[PDB]
Order: C-alpha cells, then sequence, then structure tokens
C-alpha cells in the first residue's frame, strides 16, 4: 500500500527498473505479494532489471569487509552464515540502505515452514516424505551455528549487532527467509552463496511458470517465457521443485495435479535391500555387496542418496538404469566387468514395461518397500482427497501434508503398475 | 549455496 509505494521510490533511487506493464499487488495473487500484468506481455519481453549494486549480500552489506576478513571463522554446512550476519546487521542498522526493501518481507512470526510445526505433527503428517529428516538436519545445523558461530560473533562486535537481534528464534526465521527468498547464482567449483534480490523475490512460483531470471555482467533481468494476458499473475520458477521440497524450503505446495515436476524418492539402499531380500544364500548376499561396491565406484549409488522418480520419467536416470543393469546382469557377465562407460537410455512410462523381467522385479520390490515407509497406503489419502468436504475439514497443515504424501504415492503406485 | 537460482 504505502510500503509498496515506498519500495517503488526506493527502486527508482537504486536504479531498479520495472516495466510499466507489471504491477506489484496483493490482490488476486496466490499468496501475499505478487506481480500482475497491467497489460498483456509477450514471450521474451523484459519485465524488470535489477542492478547488481541493489542486491543484498555479504558483499554489498555495510560490513562486507569484516565478513570477508572473517570468512574462515564463519564457515558452516550451508555457507549462509555470512549472509545471515549481513541480514542480522542490516535489520538492526538505523540507516540501512535496504529498509524499504525489508518492509515488503513477510511477518517473521507467521512463516509456514514445517520446521516451525510442532515436532510430533511434522513427524506424523510427513512421515516417509523426506521432510521430517531434512527438517531435523536443518534444526541441528541452525542450533549449532547460532551457539558456536553466530552468537559469539555478534557478542564480539556489539557495535554492529544490537541486543534485540541476538535471538535464536529470529535466527530460525532468517534461515527460513533465506531458504524461501534468496537467489543462488549458477557458476560459470565453489558455489556462489545466496543473495537477496529486491523485486525478483516478489514473484510467486508455479511449475507452469511464465517468467524467469537471467544474469548478466552488471544486472539481473526478469524476462517473460510465455505470453501473459492482462490481469494474470506473473510466476517465476524457483527450480524443478517437487512438493516435498516446496513445503520444506518454501512452506507451500501445489495442489494435485498442478505440480508437473513432482517426484518420489526411492532410497538407494532400499534397492540394495530388495536385492538382498531375493537371496537364498549367505554366498548370494555377498555377491550382492560386490555389485553394490562396483556401483559405488562408478559413483552411481551411495549410502545416503536416493533415486528420484518423476511423473513421466525417472530423473536420476543414469544412476538407476546402471544400478538395475549391474545388480541384475549374469554373475559371469559381471566378473568380466569388474575387470574390464555406463548404461544409456530413458526410463519413462512407455519404456519401463519394456525392460527385462529381472529389472522390473527388482524395481517392483524396491517400490513396495518404499511405500511401506509411509503410515498409510494410497487408498487412504486418495479418499481424503476425493471427498472435497472431508478435505475442506482438514487443517491447513493436514491439507498441505496430504498433497505431499498423495503426490508421492501416486508416482510410486504408477511405477508399481508399470513393473506389473 | 542458496537454492533458488533462476
Ligand atoms: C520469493 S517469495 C514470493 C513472494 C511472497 N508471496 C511474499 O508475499 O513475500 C516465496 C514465498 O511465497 C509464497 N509462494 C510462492 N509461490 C507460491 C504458490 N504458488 N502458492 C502459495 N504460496 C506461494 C511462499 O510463502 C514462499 O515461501
Amino acid at each position: 500500500l504505502d510500503p509498496v509505494a515506498c519500495f517503488l521510490s526506493w527502486c527508482r533511487r537504486v536504479g531498479l527498473e520495472l516495466s510499466p506493464k507489471v504491477a506489484v499487488s496483493r490482490q488476486g495473487t496466490v499468496a501475499g505479494y505478487g506481480m500482475v500484468a497491467r497489460e498483456s506481455v509477450q514471450a521474451g519481453e523484459l519485465l524488470f532489471v535489477v542492478p547488481r549494486a541493489a542486491l543484498l549480500s555479504q558483499h554489498t552489506c555495510s560490513i562486507g569487509g569484516l565478513l570477508e576478513r572473517e570468512r574462515v571463522a564463519l564457515q558452516s554446512q550451508s555457507g549462509w552464515v555470512p549472509l545471515l550476519l549481513a541480514l542480522l546487521h542490516e535489520l538492526q542498522a538505523p540507516a540501512s540502505r535496504w529498509r524499504p526493501y525489508f518492509a515488503l518481507w513477510p511477518e517473521l512470526g507467521r512463516l509456514e515452514h514445517p520446521m516451525f510445526w510442532p515436532e510430533e505433527e511434522r513427524r506424523c503428517l510427513l512421515q516417509g516424505t523426506g521432510v521430517p529428516e531434512a527438517v531435523e538436519k536443518d534444526l541441528a545445523n541452525i542450533r549449532s551455528e547460532y551457539q558456536s558461530i553466530v552468537l559469539p560473533f555478534m557478542e564480539a562486535h556489539p557495535d554492529l549487532f544490537s541486543l534485540r537481534v541476538r535471538s535464536l528464534e529470529l535466527y530460525h526465521q532468517l534461515v527460513a527467509l533465506v531458504m524461501a527468498y534468496s537467489f543462488q547464482e549458477p557458476l560459470e567449483k565453489e558455489p556462489n552463496s545466496p543473495v537477496m534480490v529486491p523485486a525478483a523475490d516478489i514473484l510467486n512460483h508455479l511449475a507452469n511458470h511464465n517468467a524467469n531470471l537471467e544474469y548478466s555482467a552488471n544486472c539481473l533481468r526478469m524476462v517473460a517465457t510465455q505470453p501473459i494476458p492482462k490481469g494474470h499473475e506473473i510466476f517465476n520458477t524457483y527450480g524443478q521443485m517437487a512438493n516435498w521440497q516446496l513445503i520444506h524450503m518454501y512452506g507451500f505446495v501445489e495442489p494435485y495435479p498442478d505440480n508437473t515436476d513432482d517426484t518420489a524418492d526411492i532410497q538407494m539402499v532400499t534397492v540394495r535391500e530388495a536385492a538382498l531380500q531375493g537371496t537364498k544364500t549367505e554366498a548370494e548376499r555377498h555377491l550382492v555387496y560386490e555389485r553394490w561396491d562396483f556401483l559405488c565406484k562408478l559413483e552411481m549409488v551411495g549410502e545416503e542418496g536416493a533415486f528420484v522418480i518423476g511423473r513421466e520419467e525417472v530423473l536420476t536416470e543414469e544412476e538407476l538404469t546402471t544400478t538395475l543393469k549391474v545388480l541384475c546382469m549374469p554373475a559371469e557377465e559381471f566378473r568380466e566387468l569388474k575387470d574390464q562407460k555406463r548404461e544409456e537410455g530413458s526410463l519413462t512410462i512407455t519404456n519401463i514395461p519394456k525392460l527385462k523381467a529381472s529389472w522390473r522385479q527388482l524395481l517392483q520390490n524396491s517400490v513396495l518397500l518404499t511405500l511401506q515407509t509411509y503410515a498409510t497406503d494410497l487408498k487412504t489419502d486418495q479418499g481424503l482427497l476425493s471427498n472435497k468436504e472431508v478435505y475442506a475439514k482438514l487443517s491447513w497443515r493436514e491439507q498441505q501434508a496430504l498433497q505431499v504424501r498423495y503426490g508421492q504415492k501416486m508416482i510410486l503406485h504408477q511405477l508399481l503398475e508399470l513393473t506389473s | 549455496e542458496t537454492f533458488k537460482s533462476i
């Protein structure tokens, strides 16, 4: 309203140029603020430009020097501590060059990430989806970073960090914000740390998006990828995102069948398990592990990785095709490989039923094992979804979790049908 | 490493 107007003056001050055809709005958007087309936009049309000096990063913030200087102290699993300190500093800075930008940020106490859910609810609603595992790892990292890194740094530089921002709760909120709002610029291998991109982080996300960001030497450009008719919301793409990643990172899901990018994971060791399960002999077991290790050498499998199954195609395609090949090939045919490229080809809805019986059976069994890791079967969730009035009576978190579980089980069950 | 790349 006024914050929007203030933000737009700020844009002009810092050289951020919006097309007259786009409008920042809170009306008719899928969530919070979004951008809407004032006039129909053509594919390839420039929607806005953000100068690189307008970005909020460890490098542009007012303590960029101190942060760079202390880059070793500030290391972590995520690599976000420097950005989080820039944000923490800028938020308590009286004359922050980014105030009008912060004014459009969401209310930090109302973030929807499952990390803020009661632990039993998260654990129970999202079992088998991979979310509880990811959140648990996040929470551990967030807590260790705050105590051993972020809090002692702030206390070492009280001038730069008022007491009101020395907050564990706040640190959780800013991590969530970085997760949901930040951009990471692709390289070209030391991955670029995330930055906050004003205006660009106003756009909501869809699998079927109509805008995307381009990087250039001096600026970022948001460009239309599809024609956008008058009055229609402009949707960026946050990536090829399954619902389990959307809810974890962004606190939302796309309702079935909207998410054409949804996926289900089959843990790599589950495939191994299926292979072991089929053995009759302690000798047969050990020949399984030999095939496993060979795949670990090819870097096709690993103890904590997963195969990623898409709606029309397997995404970790060569990993899986090669895993099936090796685990299933005649024991003689294997010894000559273990002595003397990998397996090409697509794994799609049409291809899978044409695979060898042995590949399909191993896959079938792996999927059965995977489906057993959820609390209920697909029929239960399919029933909660099919009845709109039953669905409507579920809490918001229950609806979200349902969409995640349902999307995953459907893909798994489709794979079950394809492997007969 | 900050996730949303575009
Ligand atoms: C980069 S921000 C987009 C701007 C956001 N709507 C706001 O008001 O500040 C990403 C956040 O927007 C929301 N969001 C983005 N796309 C969405 C969608 N398709 N459906 C529901 N919420 C969405 C989620 O809350 C997500 O964490």
